[PDB]
């Protein structure tokens, strides 16, 4: 999981 | 495809 | 009069802008997993009978030029228009590979008075991008307006980060494609997007070695200025 | 399952904030026609079995205190919550009689983690207020949930734009909202009702003004949904 | 008609  | 004009 | 006319000869264009790699001028991390999204969207909208055009790694100049050109096409024989934006973002903003452009500038090309062959037709913008840098910790359980007939389907609430998985793709686009595949022949579009809201809100929670980014949640945000119901069948 | 549970003992509160008269020092004009809106809303939500509370001419301090207090009530036996704001505004802001209140501040009181007896229940905010000064010229034809989930913000007008109010008939949006709810609340899901409201405002209204700058203008309402289920009033 |  990574933030955009 | 992908990249279509 | 309750539902948009969707039996024109063509469903319409689906433009997918997929920005993965960004210039050092911005820095900004490569968006791993976004090719999975772009492929999923291509297939999903192919099956809905849209004419899909995928575009990769566009500068902000190229984004504006593309939108301008598309808005100048003759859409007379098309029922609708779909644009999907996959990128980094901030509130009201999507990033080209070399910097920010206002979403308003993109949408304006398709105003009812500026794109006459789309006047009265649904114009759908689907946006997978951050809208700020907040995190959701969750909780245990004779004229028409020129701004009419737009729908902006945002991945996340205003002010918030949007989540993307490097293997599976973004939470929102994963869920959107899944709900369209299951329900596009059965449900009105707002009800499909409501299912997407539920899926994202209930079935996803971030996993991170960094406590600050761990166990976080997301709710997408549907913004509708549509005047009719939209059915893909 | 796909729909919110609406068979709690009570449908819930409907708070109506009706700001007509503003402090002289603000320079804000009186909102003729808003009392027609407030009465229409009261009757409409009464027929939907909401517990309606009307408040008139609240200061910015009184609005914040009201919302704080209402969010601290026990909503356990209520299906939902509705708040209607009738005032001057600008983008992100509603005006008290003496100054502005951030809409975000109001909404935050009802976050899933701050109002636990409304967690998982639909929280509806209906906003009749300007969102700027643009005019539309028209064109001839184990589990958690997000704390921001289960909100709907039903704005009278598009972001950046004025919202129109008729001094005799009430505001275009509230007129249309009440009419569509009266006609369709026993037949349609809420998003489909609001879509009909969008169409009614967009097609049946156009401004008439002796001032050319303000004449022949149009409006489209703006539905903002973070709801996770379908909402039915039956 | 008046604006809000």
């Amino acid at each position: 999981d990574e933030v955009d | 495809g992908v990249d279509d004009d | 009069d309750n539902s948009y006319k969707m039996d024109y000869p063509e469903m319409g264009l689906c433009i997918i802008i997929n920005n993965k790699n960004f210039h050092k001028s911005t820095g900004m991390t490569s968006r791993s997993g976004t090719d999975v999204d772009a492929a999923n969207l291509r297939e999903t909208f192919r099956n809905l009978k849209y004419e899909v055009r995928n575009k990769n790694d566009l500068t902000r100049e190229e984004i504006v030029e593309l939108m301008r050109d598309v808005s100048k096409e003759d859409h007379s024989k098309r029922s609708s228009f779909v644009c999907v934006l996959l990128s980094h973002g901030e509130e009201g903003i999507i990033f080209g590979t070399n910097g920010p452009v206002d979403l308003k500038k993109i949408g304006n090309f398709f105003r009812g008075d500026r794109c006459r062959s789309l006047t009265g037709k649904p114009k759908l913008f689907i946006i997978q991008a951050c809208r700020g840098t907040e995190l959701d910790c969750g909780i245990e359980t004779h004229k028409i307006p020129v701004e009419a007939d737009f729908l902006y389907a945002y991945s996340t609430a205003p002010g918030y980060y949007s989540w993307r998985n490097s293997k599976d793709g973004s939470w929102f686009i994963q869920s959107l494609c899944a709900m369209l595949k299951q329900y596009a022949d059965k449900l009105e579009f707002m009800h499909i997007l409501t299912r997407v809201n539920r899926k994202v809100a209930t079935e996803f929670e971030s996993f991170s070695f960094d406590a600050t980014f761990h166990a976080k949640k997301q709710i997408p945000c549907i913004v509708s200025m549509l005047t009719k119901e939209l059915y893909f069948y």
